[PDB]
């Protein structure tokens, strides 16, 4: 597994992989990773699959009863706050989750969030998170920019996620790609890494370490 | 219970064309010892069902106590109890591995295999198996312990399968059971030459018979062997 | 596995199934599990499958090479004894249990060894996983002064009880019999009965299927 | 324990205890509050001015909840205390689970559904 | 496993079972626990079969040599050579044995050798898993020089206890008669000994 | 452990504490601020296991300021030290303690004196004019041993931390990202923009 | 009830993955409305002064009207009108 | 964690008309770290073809091992060895040392020189001979190449089908294991003529 | 001490076509190297089209699906015998399974349907509701053996149109009933063939627009 | 662990290796060469467990530049590599183990083209482009997947390397306190002395 979150003169940027695994063996690859908490907030997960989808899930339905209760949206901060006070009242009980809560809002504008099992919640503006987190944490801190395009920090996410998903075992299956502005979350697609990872190795001259 | 202590060895049955059969030892062992002879481990209730139960002989009472208990309590306030509303095996089945389950999940199990067998109001033969971990199986054969191990593959040499239920005779059946039995006390350390043997069929009725021997037994080529190997005298 | 040894009036029968398993999943399904130790001495193993047929080879090579030294027909009793020295100096840490069958000069011989080193005779035996059910079968069926073929007939039932109820034994059934005035007859395949169904298809692909990056000619010779 | 049911219904549809607490803070000294374009100001009176009184211990009919919401109450002093105390709590408890100080209707509503659930309830008033 | 050797008047008889059990399982319900390693020197086994056999040829090789070297052995010297074997090997062995031989001179001897390697002569000596159900028994019955047939039926009744109460006892009885004239085999089926 | 350094000078307490949080082979962050405004004259800075630390300290912020509206007054820093150390003397005997180590730096109004408490997750509390949490005190001590002096000023006190952080990054197998300088003083609390 | 409402809605979404029936969410509200009186689980002590209207729609049974009172009663009407 | 599960990779052998082929895995890593993707596991001595899966160290030691004995077999006997004779050869080197394996899973395949007949063969870590006339399967995703072999294969098949079919088998199972993959390397065998391809698949 | 789980084997299928589900299981029920029964199915029919089976520990899959029949008993009596959607149905089962997160159903979870556009459907639970919709899913013992052969014959991966040079995939098509059973009966007797817990015999249920049908094959019982 | 990095690059291979010693809690130097000169045209960077290191690094260049003198000739980097890979393999199976991992980076002359080998001490050989032991490949080998071109100059080279170790200073947890950077090529090896 393998996530990463960062925030950019556009807004945010989200790229998570598809391969969730028992083991050595490789259980799924069409595994949705980025959970729609709602049309202004994300959930991206790491670790226990039941844990997070489970948690994500019901924060989002947290979400709801405060949007209807107060008549407002709420915020990144609370929302990932709900989540984090929630794991905290389980922790030691076996929950392993690492969490980003992206969001926009017109009180913090761009927020990501970065929330794991232990009880940690941090604000953060770039974060990667899971078994293959220090792959995207290379190529983003190396190819990162606050002055990137939309179309250059989408396109930054997504090779990040493919390096992590070339080397890390654990990490793989397919790119699912996120940009979340004032107007909310937007999908930029399922990109398999099979054929991802040929496109890129021609398009970029990169890569070169492949026998392909 | 967390570690049997008295306890009971194999149980077996089979399905026959008419009904079904069940049997188990009169062998209570305090571990390697023999201690008890003469306890029933096949518990009848009603007319129509019987219970086989191996492992800890004081769950093994509870569960008769439980038994009872059951039957009393569907005695009351049923003008049918004595009909259309007895107590069918397959009631006492699903009670049971309820029961089962439950002390499982509670971790502290009942030690035990048990076996249900009978016949339902219908004439159909039921019979199928529970355990501690409250796992439930149907086959036309069932054993446990030593038996799941050397009566059952004596005891499908006749019922394979279902389609050769209609085929076999009781007195097939019983002296299928009467075999394995005879095959247990030969293999098993923790078995009894005396046993129980129960006959659930849709037309006698519940034939109960007790003080039974194993017989016809074949030991006259124990003179023929001296020595472990080598040796001539 | 299921290995058994019956003796009949004028020899000896052992039997097994064909099943090697590496864990719960079948690595062969057809593996040889009698072996020779001599051309009139066989010799069924089970457990640790390349420690029965590294002791079995070893023990034949050494029986071979004792033979010919004394220039006398191979016993099953010097067999017996260097299997069970053997595998006592090991303190069993060498998982074969076999049951060692044979003809020599001094007549039919069927033992049993324990891995640990122990050893047992008997008109019949059983070894292996579903040794159980075999043996339920002999105890049910075995009778004094049996026939060749009456010998057969109970090593070939319970081979199969241990193929039909146990999950470590299947395949087919191979035999060797062992007469005292005939030379010894290796049955392999002697019961075929888990043959495989027709496959509801054929998947053989079309060519060009396997997207390929790059080709070579292998050069093996010199 | 004591679960009396002491705030029902009246065969006209009235719920006498609610009434007869309004009445008590009918009894009670006048408090005031007026909007501004860009303030708010709240007005309280004193019981007339007695002179054994000593005024800087007192407590004041002005309270503030947080730091930017304050509280005038008319009626029984002991309930507004127990009110008040409820209401910074319930303010800090927002604080702390929103990293948001509350707003105005948000603390107003805590109160009320407080006295709500205070008019339904057995055994209290 | 339940073994004895009584001795008597004309000699020395040795009893066992024939239940060889791997757990709760008959492994061989026929063994032969009565084990010669001389024309007239024989071992009761219990314990573990491998460690029991293993000690028994080396013992017997041992006689065989000491035989052919230097004369017929006195049941003293094998007892003492299994002594030797167990007690040196006391840290990988279980086995305990019991040596019974007749000679002219001392008729017939018992020796037995626990755990540890201890030896101890005994009148008449009780071992294996249902021994521990026959001592009472066993120290109410027993008569010095007892007859063939009153020895027979002291070994048949002990025996027959044993396996009754033990479940690692089983089979048939096997016994082993040493006297001056010679060596006696006698079995005793289950039909026979359970209705003692 | 983290870095977690507290100096009380004559008139002020100075407390750093290091940016860096990391979870795993990963720095995660490099700029944490692990203090907590308890009052307008009392901060308190903290570390110890994940999630444990920053839920005591909101905790124990939520009751001050709770008692600081209850009662229209700042408690002196030596009774927030108190209520904290029995906080944590509590949590230890419980089913699952708080591990969190808290530097308390307030400046009393009352005595206009600057104080400094040292408490443990233990409930071990001393008032001491330097103190630190972790490993990092096993050199700064030594330092301070030698270069405290009682009437030194604020910037003085500066100079003397700026020495501890070298010393801990020369000697420190962790790279703790630098520190975050605060000073609580009569007129508040203030973040030292560079250092 | 209002809460209780609300909060029951989102929850057979997160039980269920879909919107629930605007009959399932007023018996649900109605089912609060007996649940007072004494003895004691406590209750309250007594039965709402307020009705309801709730109006919903849902792909099984259409637009949909409902009165809920006190009384734990609920009907379904084309159009209702309650208060003075 | 467990010594055969360090490093992943995954052979398999097949066997059809008068050809056999053999095909592994490109991939070595440090558990979940990948960090060649050029390590084969397919040696071959004159015509006879090993492949090993296992301990990436004991699977170079053994090939280095077998180019020793397969050498001085060459010289003393003047002839090239034959896949049964080296299938003997790897049983018996491997129980050599029973009581310390070599944590590997070696695969034999080939043609007999003199006889023309087809043979491949599979050992555990101790060298038990498991000789089968279909498919032989070793590696980490030893249940996923079963499970592929045992659906696809059939007997008999042309060097052009059965390369196919082994490639579909090896990449399939490669993907549902994430100890094996990164490139795939295929040797197609007749009696004289030996082709060596580089597939192509997803790089994850 | 009590080991409160326990294994007996067994392996389930599932496959999603155009307008059709078929959830497929084999009906041995076993315990260590022994067999318990040769017909105990664990592939059930719960209703509004609904079929699930849960593979593994065999108490907790009862459990799990006698929970489920009731969750939809009482769905269907306090909601206006609503229909319950698959959708709905499994998240259901995600919340069922998730309630012992902690002392979790030792059991692999497969559904199968008909979605709200009456299209096929399936969806794959691992032990503590981790869910997710597929459109083929195999659990069990044998499902490291089945996976794969699903993703190579209903997915086409792998699979290149011959002659694009590797370049052009495999046109994705849905498969038709008597495709899928093919595909179902030559998975089951691959497992039968190389996995000993696998065997006996494999039911078939297929659902429908119509319904739910059954359909009986008998496998090897070695 | 350390950080030991390895990139080959048309016409040389660099090597960067930790300058920190770190036992306890206390850093004891930041200026140690964790390499040794195994021939003129032959490096090794090293790292493992305190002792085994140096002492398996001083082992080989004293086999090495004795093989060096016996013969007056230098051996190709392969060789170098698979003896100390034979070394480790025999070492793995011994009483104490070596825990040293090694990346070689040597100029092949009779070749002309430079070579960069990673050794664990399991004696697992991979001849790579670029390699690291330890966590430090777990960030670098992406950027290298992403940066790395075969036709790069020995100042591409370094500017890479410089890029990654800015990368490990920014997401390791320890601070190894700076790399000594090693250049091999047809003129031997160099060091350059200032990096950052
Ligand atoms: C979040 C995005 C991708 N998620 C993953 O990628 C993770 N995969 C899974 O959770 C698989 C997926 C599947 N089978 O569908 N589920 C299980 O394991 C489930 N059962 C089992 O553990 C069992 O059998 C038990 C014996 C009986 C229930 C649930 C579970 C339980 C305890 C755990 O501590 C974890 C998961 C866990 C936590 C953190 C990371 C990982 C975990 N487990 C791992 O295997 C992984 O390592 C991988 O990261
Ligand atoms: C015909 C005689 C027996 N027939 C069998 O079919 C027996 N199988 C084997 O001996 C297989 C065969 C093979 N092709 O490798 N050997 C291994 O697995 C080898 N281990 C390995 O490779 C591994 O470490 C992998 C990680 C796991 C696959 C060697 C080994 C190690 C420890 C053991 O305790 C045994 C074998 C063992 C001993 C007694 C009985 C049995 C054993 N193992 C079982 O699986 C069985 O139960 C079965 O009875
Ligand atoms: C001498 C006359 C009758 N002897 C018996 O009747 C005895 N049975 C056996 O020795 C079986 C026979 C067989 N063919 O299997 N052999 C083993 O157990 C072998 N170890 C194995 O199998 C094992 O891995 C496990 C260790 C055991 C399950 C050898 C061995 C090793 C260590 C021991 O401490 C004993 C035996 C031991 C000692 C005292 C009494 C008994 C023993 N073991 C028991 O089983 C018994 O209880 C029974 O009395
Ligand atoms: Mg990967
Ligand atoms: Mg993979
Ligand atoms: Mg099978």
């Amino acid at each position: 597994t393998t996530t990463l979150a960062f925030r950019f003169q556009g807004g945010i940027i989200v790229a998570v992989d598809s391969r969730a695994t028992a083991g050595n063996w490789v259980a799924s690859q069409t595994v949705k990773k980025v959970i729609e908490i709602n049309p202004f907030l994300l959930g991206t997960m790491a670790g226990g699959a039941a844990d997070c989808q489970f948690w994500e899930t019901w924060l989002g339905s947290q979400c709801r009863l405060h949007e209807l209760r107060e008549k407002e949206r709420i915020s990144v901060a609370a929302a990932s706050k709900i989540l984090s006070n929630l794991v905290y009242q389980y922790k030691g009980a076996g929950l392993s989750m690492g969490t980003m809560i992206c969001g926009y809002t017109r009180k913090e504008g761009p927020t990501i969030y970065y929330v794991d099992s232990d009880g940690t919640r941090l604000k953060g503006d770039i974060f990667c998170v899971g078994s293959g987190q220090t792959f995207a944490y290379g190529v983003l801190d190396s190819n990162y920019k606050w002055d990137l395009s939309v179309e250059d920090a989408l396109y930054l996410g997504k090779r990040s996620i493919l390096a992590a998903a070339h080397r890390d075992a654990y990490s793989g299956g397919s790119v699912n790609l996120y940009h979340v502005t004032e107007d909310g979350w937007i999908y930029h697609g399922n990109h398999d890494v099979g054929e991802l990872f040929w496109k890129v190795k021609e398009e970029e001259g990169s890569f070169n370490n492949v026998i392909g | 219970t967390q570690q049997p202590i008295v306890t009971g060895t194999s149980v077996i049955s089979m399905k026959y064309d008419n009904g079904v059969i069940i049997a188990a030892d009169n062998l209570g062992s305090y571990g390697s010892l023999l201690r008890f002879n003469g306890v029933e481990r096949l518990i009848p209730v009603g007319d129509n069902t019987v219970v086989g139960i191996s492992g800890d002989i004081s769950d093994m009472q509870h569960i008769e106590r439980l038994l009872k208990d059951l039957v009393t309590e569907n005695a009351y306030d049923n003008p049918l109890a004595d009909a259309e509303e007895a107590l069918e095996p397959s009631y006492i089945f699903e009670y049971l591995a309820t029961v089962m389950y439950q002390r499982r999940s509670k971790m502290n199990p009942l030690w035990n295999a048990i076996i249900v067998a009978g016949v339902q109001s219908n004439g159909d033969q039921f019979l199928r198996y529970v355990n501690l971990l409250g796992v439930t199986y149907s086959s036309p054969t069932l054993a446990t312990g030593f038996g799941a191990h050397m009566a059952n593959p004596l005891l499908r040499k006749v019922v394979d399968r279902e389609s050769d239920i209609p085929k076999t005779t009781v007195q097939v059946a019983e002296e299928a059971i009467v075999n394995a039995m005879r095959v247990l006390y030969y293999r098993d350390a923790r078995s009894s030459r005396n046993f129980s043997l129960a006959i659930i069929d849709k037309n006698t009725g519940l034939t109960f018979k007790k003080n039974l021997q194993v017989e016809n037994m074949k030991w006259d080529f124990a003179k023929d062997i001296k020595g472990y190997g080598t040796q001539k005298i | 596995t299921t290995i058994v040894g019956v003796k009949f009036n004028n020899g000896v029968v052992i039997a097994a199934d064909t099943r090697s398993t590496q864990g719960p999943i079948v690595a062969d399904k057809n593996c040889a599990k009698l072996h020779r130790i001599s051309p009139k001495i066989w010799c069924a193993g089970a457990g640790t499958a390349a420690d029965t047929e590294a002791v079995t080879q070893l023990i034949g090579s050494n029986i071979e090479l004792h033979s010919l030294y004394t220039s006398r027909e191979p016993r099953v009793v010097s067999a017996l004894q260097m299997l069970k020295q053997h595998l006592f100096k090991y303190q069993g840490h060498i998982g074969a249990y076999l049951i060692v069958a044979g003809v020599d000069p001094t007549g039919s011989h069927l033992f049993s060894i324990h891995a640990h080193g122990s050893t047992d005779v008997g008109y019949y035996l059983s070894l292996g996983s579903g040794s159980l059910a075999a043996m339920a079968v002999l105890e049910s069926h075995w009778k004094q002064d049996l026939t060749k073929e009456e010998a057969i007939k109970l090593a070939s039932d319970a081979i199969q009880a241990g193929i039909w109820n146990d999950l470590g034994s299947g395949s087919n059934v191979d035999v060797c019999v062992m007469e005292i005035g005939k030379d010894a007859e290796y049955l392999r395949n002697y019961l075929t009965p888990n043959v495989r169904e027709e496959k509801q298809k054929s998947y053989k692909f079309p060519r060009g299927t396997t997207a390929v990056l790059k080709e070579s000619i292998v050069n093996i010779c010199d | 324990g004591y679960d009396r049911a002491l705030s029902i219904f009246s065969p006209d549809g009235h719920i006498f205890q609610v009434e007869y607490a309004l009445e008590a803070v009918k009894r009670g000294t006048c408090a005031v509050g007026v909007k501004g374009k860009n303030c708010v100001v709240l007005g309280c009176e004193r019981r007339s001015t007695l002179k054994l009184q000593d005024t800087r211990i007192t407590p004041s009919k002005v309270s503030k909840i947080d730091s930017h919401v304050v509280l005038s109450f008319s009626g029984l002093n002991a309930d507004s205390r127990i009110l008040i105390e409820k209401a910074r709590v319930e303010a800090q408890s927002h604080r702390l689970t929103l990293e948001d100080p509350v707003t105005v209707e948000y603390l107003t509503r805590y109160v009320a559904g407080v006295q709500q659930r205070y008019t339904q309830s057995g055994g209290v008033r | 496993t339940s073994i004895m050797a009584v001795t008597f008047k004309d000699g020395v008889i040795l009893g066992a079972d024939s239940r060889t059990t791997t757990g709760a399982y008959i492994a061989n319900r026929v063994t032969d626990k009565l084990t010669r390693v001389h024309d007239k020197i024989w071992c009761c086994r219990s314990g573990s079969a491998a460690d029991t056999q293993a000690i028994a040829d080396i013992v017997q090789y041992h006689l065989e040599l000491y035989t052919s070297q230097y004369g017929t052995p006195s049941t003293e010297t094998a007892a003492s050579v299994f002594k030797e074997l167990c007690y040196e090997n006391k840290d990988n062995l279980t086995a305990g044995i019991i040596v019974a031989g007749y000679d002219d001179k001392n008729k017939g001897e018992v020796y037995t050798i626990p755990l540890g390697g201890s030896v101890h002569k005994l009148p008449y000596a009780i071992a294996g898993s249902g021994s521990t159900f026959i001592y009472g028994y066993c120290d109410k019955n027993f008569r010095e020089n007892m007859s063939k047939e009153e020895t027979v039926d002291f070994i048949k009744h002990s025996l027959s206890q044993a396996i009754k109460w033990d479940g690692s006892s089983g089979g048939v009885i096997r016994m082993v008669v040493l006297t001056a004239a010679g060596v006696e085999r006698l079995i005793f089926y289950p039909d026979e000994y359970e209705q003692l | 452990m983290d870095i977690i350094l507290g100096i009380r000078v004559q008139d002020s307490v100075i407390l750093a504490s290091s940016k860096a949080v990391t979870r795993g082979i990963s720095v995660l962050k490099d700029s944490d601020d692990k203090t907590r405004q308890l009052s307008p004259h009392t901060l308190m800075s903290f570390a110890g296991e994940a999630g444990d630390t920053v839920q005591f300290a909101e905790y124990i912020q939520a009751n001050i300021q709770l008692y600081s509206i209850r009662e229209d007054y700042e408690l002196s820093p030596q009774a927030v030290s108190s209520f904290v150390r029995q906080e944590l003397a509590k949590s230890i005997r419980s089913r699952r303690p708080y591990q969190v180590n808290v530097l308390i730096g307030g400046y009393d109004k009352k005595k206009n004196k600057p104080e400094l408490y040292q408490i443990d997750y233990l409930g071990t509390k001393v008032e001491l004019p330097y103190g630190a949490h972790g490993y990092s005190g096993f050199y700064t001590f030594s330092l301070l041993d030698h270069h405290y002096r009682p009437d030194m000023t604020t910037e003085e006190g500066l100079d003397l931390l700026k020495l501890c952080v070298q010393e801990l990054e020369k000697r420190m197998p962790m790279d703790f990202k630098g520190v975050i300088v605060k000073i609580v003083d009569k007129d508040g609390i203030r973040q030292v923009d560079d250092f | 009830m209002i809460e209780h409402a609300r909060t029951a809605a989102v929850t057979h979404n997160l039980y269920y993955d879909e919107d629930i029936n605007v009959e399932s969410l007023t018996q649900s509200v109605c089912d609060l409305a007996l649940r007072f009186g004494e003895g004691a689980e406590r209750l309250m002590s007594r039965p709402f002064g307020v009705a309801l209207l709730i109006a919903g729609h849902d792909a099984d049974d259409g637009y949909q009207l409902f009165h809920a009172e006190p009384s734990g009663t609920f009907y379904r009407y084309n159009a209702k009108a309650i208060g003075s | 964690s467990d010594p055969s599960s360090i490093n992943g990779g995954i052979v398999v052998a097949m066997t059809g008309k008068d050809c056999v082929a053999i095909a592994c895995d490109l991939r070595l890593g440090s558990q979940s770290l990948g960090v060649s993707n050029k390590f084969e596991k397919i040696f071959h001595y004159g015509h006879v073809f090993l492949g090993i899966t296992g301990l990436a160290t004991d699977v170079t030691t053994l090939n280095e091992m077998f180019r020793y004995k397969t050498n001085l077999y060459k010289l003393k006997e003047e002839r090239a060895i034959e896949p049964e004779t080296f299938t003997q050869l790897v049983s018996s080197s491997l129980y050599e040392r029973r009581f310390g394996p070599y944590f590997v899973g070696p695969v034999v395949a080939g043609i007999n020189s003199k006889s023309g007949k087809p043979f491949i063969a599979g050992f555990d870590l101790i060298g038990c001979i498991d000789e089968a006339k279909d498919f032989i399967v070793s590696g980490t995703a030893s249940d996923q190449l079963f499970g592929m072999c045992e659906s696809l294969y059939e007997p008999n098949l042309e060097p052009e089908d059965l390369f196919e079919t082994i490639s579909q088998a090896l990449l399939n199972a490669a993907d549902r294991d994430a100890l094996s993959g990164w490139g795939a390397v295929v040797y197609i065998i007749k009696k004289d003529e030996v082709v060596k391809r580089y597939l192509k698949m997803r790089q994850d | 001490q009590f080991n409160p789980y326990g294994d007996n084997g067994g392996t389930i299928l599932g496959i999603a076509g155009e307008d059709f589900a078929v959830l497929a299981g084999d009906t041995r029920n076993i315990t260590d190297y022994s067999i318990n029964s040769r017909y105990e199915p664990k592939v059930f029919d719960c209703g509004d089209n609904i079929v699930m089976s849960a593979n593994g520990f065999a108490a907790d899959g009862d459990a799990l699906v006698k929970r489920f029949k009731n969750s939809v008993k009482w769905y269907h009596f306090d909601h206006n015998d609503k229909k319950l959607s698959i959708n709905s149905a499994a998240r259901n089962i995600q919340h069922l399974l998730y309630g012992k997160r902690f002392f979790p159903y030792y059991v692999h979870t497969i559904i199968a349907g008909l979605d709200e556009d009456g299209k096929g459907a399936v969806y794959s639970f691992d032990p503590v509701g981790s869910y997710e919709r597929e459109q083929c899913r195999a659990g069990g013992a044998a499902a490291s053996l089945i996976m794969p052969f699903l993703d190579n014959q209903v997915n086409f991966k792998n699979q290149y149109e011959p002659g694009t040079n590797g370049k052009v995939k495999k046109p994705l098509k849905y498969l038709s009933v008597e495709e899928v059973i093919k595909l179902v009966r030559d998975s089951f007797t691959s497992a039968t063939e190389r996995h000993i817990q696998v065997g006996d015999g494999l039911e078939i249920l297929i659902v429908t627009k119509d319904g739910v049908r059954k359909e009986f094959y008998e496998l090897k019982r070695d």
